[PDB]
């Protein structure tokens, strides 16, 4: 049992890990997203011309 | 981008449709030097956040 535990106790701070990095990978996702919505309003706006909108 | 890419390499004023001509290529090169800069300004934005990430 004390030697399970060690080992189950190293696999959960691997599990750890990998749910870390995944979390931190889409916080960029969540980024780029929000500035998108920003070029997406600016779209609308009756004074931009072909060239704005490319 | 240079002068003959541009088309501005052979400019006359001497004549009316001489001016015109001149007008029309003028602007147009400005059209074209104002794309390549978008599209640098874009790799530019993207590769900041490509560090973030990493």
């Amino acid at each position: 049992q004390v030697r399970g535990l060690e080992v189950g106790m190293r696999n959960a701070n691997d599990a750890i890990s990998i749910a870390q990095i995944a979390e931190g990978a889409m916080q960029e996702q969540t980024n780029m997203l929000q500035r998108m919505r920003d070029l997406t309003v600016q779209s609308e706006n009756g004074a931009n011309s072909s060239a704005d909108l490319s | 981008s240079n002068k003959s890419s541009l088309s501005v390499g052979s400019l006359g004023n001497t004549t009316s449709a001489a001016r015109a001509s001149s007008l029309k290529k003028i602007d147009a090169a400005i059209k074209t030097i104002d794309a390549q800069r978008a599209d640098l300004g874009a790799i530019q934005n993207r590769l900041a956040h490509n560090i973030s990430n990493s």
